[PDB]
């Protein structure tokens, strides 16, 4: 059984990395040559960025979970930027390469 | 703002440019040892401070988060609805001015605004010696709130209250209101905050935003804002991990209920906080159905372990059955299915229902009727009882209530008929007892000495009768023959004949001999008689002269539509025997050439004579509503009208949301 | 042909007009049918000498009249901090003159 | 509070106790005699304030007035984007203090943020001592919320920008950021209208509206009308006369008038881009609730329906998000409602290309720009598929979103997705089949890098372009595709790129060039019809990817790991083998352990328990008549769609189950 309070590292495909750490709180999966398109949608907090990666680009995520050991790995991934401005979180979506369209690993 | 308080219990460091203190403050509390590092004074002040906390449920920070259960707890007496404690409460002797305060709280809950209003001016007398200026703002609040509520009263007590009762019975006086006009004259309450001392502004400045007429307006858009995230969810169709924004609103939600009720605020029975609560429980119960409702393929189901169902429990059967309104209960129903909700502590809302009977037992028992609590109490108990539907409880408790509101209930405020929509509501739920039956049986027999006047009306909103009371009773069981019905039915005379008429809506519970002197007494005349005698059991062939009287009846009925031809009139009632008529001929009832050549009247009857010959694009589906499942498959029993319907059904279940369209369209044609 | 229309509530004792207001929302909703019509109307002005139980009806106009003898009023109970008019209304329904649909073409 | 005025613009009697002065003054309106009987000064008084009312739009009362007209008028010209005629103004010469304020509310909506902020600070000093405290008032606000705006802008600049760049980029100095701090230390907005003089305070009590609290009062009253609007959906209801639809949309009309025709920056805040999200939406629902609705006798007894306009297309392009506007989709058709004033709209949409064009040309970008811009113009771009347009506009339309927009922003597929979307309104050009075959070639030169990869997140590659080609014109040929790829050299990523986009004497050269081999290359030659009917040594490549499957199925299910590749080929095989394509045994001789392959290939053998009904869904016609003709593959899944359509609310499996099985 499932906590259902999973915690994301974000890392980048160069060195592997670590960009940040957050946690999720939406996540979106929606729909001869059989043809499906999907599209995966994420949603954390405001994460806890590093300020040794302060010292285009292709990123990965990992989602982390406990089942009673339960791991997801995402490889291709873009932080779409939403400038937003109000008075007194962030968003990702996939990407599915062209040479093995792969997007979901679990190990349990 | 040097934290963000989010409402789980958790705090997070927002402004705080320097030492944790707060942070401090929670590591203290995971030692002992460090407690000891205190002072004897400072040992006492954290063990104030952490009782404190723990009253009010500040747990931990988001550092070392865990699981954080909910949790709902009312001290509240005025909630529960134990009036007889509040009166008992009421009747004790003053000991502090904080009594004084509960005491005039209750009394203004009770609806006797006059010496409320008296004892929060004396309250605000003595609270100016001890200097005690929180209890002075509340009271200031609270009169107010009563100078509000008076006004309000008299403003609607004059005017539509007279074609409400027919009577003013006008509650005050003039002086009072003459006293209360000169002393809340240009009375602003935005300057209360300011007029107060400094150091009361520097200590309570929290208070600030009870003394607002645009209150809860920023609570209003917070809850919208959210409300605005759960639709999307729901349209999309997302994993919400984490915690979902419901959660925040019901936590949000029983926060404000606890703040509001025991600190004894007036301002709880208002209409916005009303409408408040009821699209935020309504939302909250809409998104239940929901996540019920949802399927899930590939990732949910490996991630969806031990989901929690919204159940039914006590504080949520209150706060659904005080402040809702019995069309937003049709709206909510047209929704959701309530069937397949969970509840839970039922022998709580057993007690709760019993107080309630209770309480409008002894509010009716009397004259004594209390206008202010009638008028505060009526539309809670209207809401109370038509939730009591999906609740099953024991014998004793459902004949007390089934004993109160068959009895003491004001029928000027609920009809016959929708008092027979509750009970059979009450009978879909629970089972009938055989007491239970004599019960009702004894509530015909009140029925029956109303009917006792020559020159009584007896009015149905719906149109429902005693009629179907019995036939109720004859639903759970046929072999019941009322024997008080039986001798009063012996008891009647030439000149009861209407008596006679309403007892002869009431034919499966009477007597042999008593039937026989009734059947003497009963000659079929009119239409009505005809559908009474169909009703009943009596006439189950027909007769040429049943078919000599429908003739005739249709042909006034085709004079007076030539009469009318000339004049404006298309519609006439809902007496609509003829397309009743038309479907005995449809189902070969009648087979007479008069009434075929009657045809051109009315859409339905014009359908149900020639569906061959009959324009099709003046065919009403809402129809379709009004079948059942023996005329459904007569319907089906034709090529003709089967040939447009299947279409006109189709076009209809798909451009809209007809489910019993859908069932319609699936039972009968696939 | 056109949309708006005047509502005249009157009783049905001496025939003398209650009160006239505008129209503002409607409710709709040997086998039985169910149905229920309920009114809700806007602002209005009472009748003065009417200051100085029974059966009621109402008027509809817009020549386009309809007409229904058997109301009953319900006000419901209101608590308003603002501050600063509904009129609520529902059918009747009898057994041998039940009739609701007068209408004018 | 002695009349109520609502926006209708009658006038209700309230609290007016004294002499009617307000029936006076319209009884004095009534009659020109009444007019005469007046000081010519004070009658050319009462004929300004007769203009006043005009321009306010104030008729009668509610007793006096009888039918009312909607009536929209917007001069501002921020609203309808003349942005190179603000240009122009902002360039233009600075007279008036009005003009001053109006140039800085500009600058501010033209990026100009510091400039536009030492132009109010400027304007603060000179009206010093300028006999009106308005425009004073006005330019406090403005500062305060610019300096906000800046404030939010740098700190969003410190975090995720510096992600979605690669760059920090900063296109401030903290010079000026320390002396707003400074300058705006300790500044309050209540003290604001005590701020002003007394008189200042009982002249204008009317503006108190500007004083933290934006349209928080105005959000309630549009929460308690969405209320009661859901509320008279939820059943039959007849709003007869005044209906709330009217007073959301005038209340909406009024505010927005009223916020931008003063010049208040307020309107780039996100929470009044929610006030018009919330009621637009509510508009849209119910549009769709009336036109969707039954009809009983009182409805013969007694259309209406709403018609977009121009400023409708604008309000809908400056404040909407791309998933709430796909909610629109999900729930209202709004490919059935009534449009017009189309040529408002193409002027309209061609000004934001030649904006794109210009901004995108050069290579120095303004990221405010980039920032406040993308959002409506990709709102813009997406609601033109509800659009006709002339060639001309048309082709500019697409040639600025194919060759200028910022592929970071949108991915090549994402850009299919939009073209798909105006393909849908009217047929294909040949000048814009030139141009798409332009961008195919700069797709083409793109390809000649062996590092480069045409990542989709869709999964929708450069094939389908001229998929869409030959969709609509099949017999043409390309022929600039050709002349390049005449020219082959063999020593082959653009090899293999046009391999996938080929479909005589340019095939010839690829055709010799290629190399027939693998499965995804082979799933590739059966996309593109170069793979037609299936050799044996296909079905032996077949066998051993089977073969490589269930090795590492083997290896795999020694722990535990549960998803795969997207691609999932060997379904589509066992889609093939129930298709009656492939004739081996050996492929379904061992059993796949995905579920839809065990759904194959035990078609009386699978526990239906665990049918996913999403495979339902994205199946196609052919599927299900092969589907139908299965007696095991009739029943079970009959009722999984019947509970399906008794649970669910989606139109979709309506039509699967009416296409096929009733």
């Amino acid at each position: 059984v499932i906590q259902d309070t999973a915690d994301v590292y974000f890392k980048r495909k160069s060195d592997g990395k670590l960009v940040f750490t957050a946690e999720a709180q939406t996540a979106s999966f929606s729909q001869y040559i059989l043809k499906s398109e999907k599209e995966i949608n994420l949603t954390v907090k405001n994460a806890f960025f590093d300020l040794e990666w302060l010292a285009s680009e292709r990123y990965e995520v990992e989602y982390r979970t406990i089942a009673y050991d339960i791991y997801i790995q995402f490889p291709n991934v873009s932080p779409s930027g939403e400038f937003e401005m109000s008075l007194e979180e962030i968003k990702f979506e996939a990407l599915a390469d062209t040479d093995t369209d792969e997007m979901a690993v679990v190990i349990e | 703002y040097d934290y963000h308080f989010e409402v789980n219990g958790t705090v997070v460091r927002h402004k705080n440019k320097g030492f944790g203190y707060m942070e401090r403050f929670f590591e203290l509390k995971e030692s002992c040892d460090e407690r000891s590092k205190l002072s004897k004074k400072q040992y006492e002040r954290f063990n104030a401070l952490f009782n404190f906390f723990e009253k009010n449920g500040v747990i931990c920070m988001a550092k070392d988060a865990g699981t954080l259960n909910t949790s709902i707890e009312i001290n509240s007496l005025a909630y529960h609805g134990k009036y007889d404690v509040m009166k008992k409460f009421i009747e004790e002797q003053s000991v502090s001015i904080e009594d004084d305060y509960k005491k005039a709280f209750f009394l203004a809950c009770l609806g006797r605004w006059e010496e409320s209003y008296d004892l929060y001016s004396n309250i605000i007398l003595n609270s100016i010696d001890e200097s005690n200026g929180c209890v002075y703002y509340l009271s200031q609040i609270n009169r107010y709130r009563i100078y509000q509520s008076i006004t309000q009263a008299v403003t609607q007590f004059n005017g539509l209250g007279l074609l409400t009762f027919g009577r003013h019975y006008k509650p005050f006086t003039d002086e009072f209101l003459a006293r209360i006009e000169r002393e809340m004259t240009n009375f602003n309450i935005d300057d209360l905050f300011n007029g107060m001392p400094f150091e009361f502004q520097k200590k309570y400045k929290i208070l600030e935003f009870l003394s607002d007429n645009q209150f809860l307006y920023d609570d209003t858009v917070k809850l919208f804002e959210l409300t605005n995230k759960v639709r999307s969810e729901m349209s999309e169709g997302s994993y919400s991990f984490g915690m979902s924004s419901d959660i925040v609103v019901l936590l949000r939600l029983y926060d404000n209920l606890r703040f509001l009720y025991e600190n004894c605020l007036w301002s709880v029975s208002f209409h916005e906080f009303h409408q408040y609560i009821r699209n935020s429980m309504s939302l909250l119960i809409e998104k239940a159905e929901y996540e019920r409702t949802r399927d899930i393929d590939e990732l949910g189901f490996s991630f969806f372990g031990k989901k929690s169902g919204f159940f039914m429990e006590y504080y949520d059967f209150v706060n659904i059955s005080r402040h809702f309104k019995i069309d937003d209960i049709k709206n909510l129903e047209r929704s959701c299915s309530i069937d397949k909700i969970r509840f839970g502590e039922q022998e709580k809302i057993e007690e709760y229902l019993v107080g309630i009977a209770e309480e409008i037992t002894k509010q009716f028992s009397a004259n004594g009727m209390n206008v202010v609590f009638y008028t505060q109490f009526i539309s809670e108990a209207k809401a109370a009882l038509y939730f009591a539907k999906y609740v099953k409880l024991s014998e004793e408790g459902l004949g007390k209530i089934v004993k109160a509101l068959l009895f003491y209930f004001p029928e000027r405020d609920l009809d016959i008929g929708k008092r027979y929509v509750w009970l059979e509501r009450l009978t879909k739920c629970n089972e009938l007892p055989k007491s239970i039956i004599s019960i009702i049986d004894d509530f015909l027999v009140l029925q029956a000495e109303k009917h006792i006047d020559q020159n009584y009306s007896e009015v149905s909103s719906n149109g429902l009768y005693s009629r179907d009371y019995g036939a109720l009773i004859k639903h759970f069981e046929k072999n019941f023959i009322s024997k008080r019905l039986s001798e009063i039915t012996l008891c009647l005379t030439q000149d009861k004949q209407k008596q006679i008429d309403f007892l002869f809506k009431l034919l499966p519970l009477l007597s042999t001999n008593a039937k026989s002197h009734l059947l003497s007494f009963k000659s079929v005349e009119n239409i009505n008689d005809l559908m009474n005698g169909i009703r009943i059991g009596l006439i189950d062939e027909f007769t040429p002269e049943h078919e000599e009287l429908i003739i005739e009846y249709l042909e006034t009925r085709k004079v007076n539509y030539i009469v009318e031809k000339e004049k404006g009139i298309q519609t006439f009632s809902s007496n609509d025997y003829m397309s009743t008529f038309g479907i005995w001929y449809f189902l070969e009832e009648i087979n007479n050439s008069k009434m075929e050549e009657f045809i051109g009247m009315d859409d339905q009857y014009d359908f149900f004579v020639d569906p061959e010959n009959f324009d099709y694009k003046k065919f009403i589906p809402s129809w379709l509503k009004n079948y059942n499942d023996k005329l459904l498959g007569k319907i089906a029993g034709n090529k003709h009208m089967k040939h447009h319907v299947i279409e006109v059904l189709k076009e209809r279940v798909k451009n809209s949301n007809d489910k019993r369209y859908l069932e319609i369209l699936m039972n009968y044609f696939i």
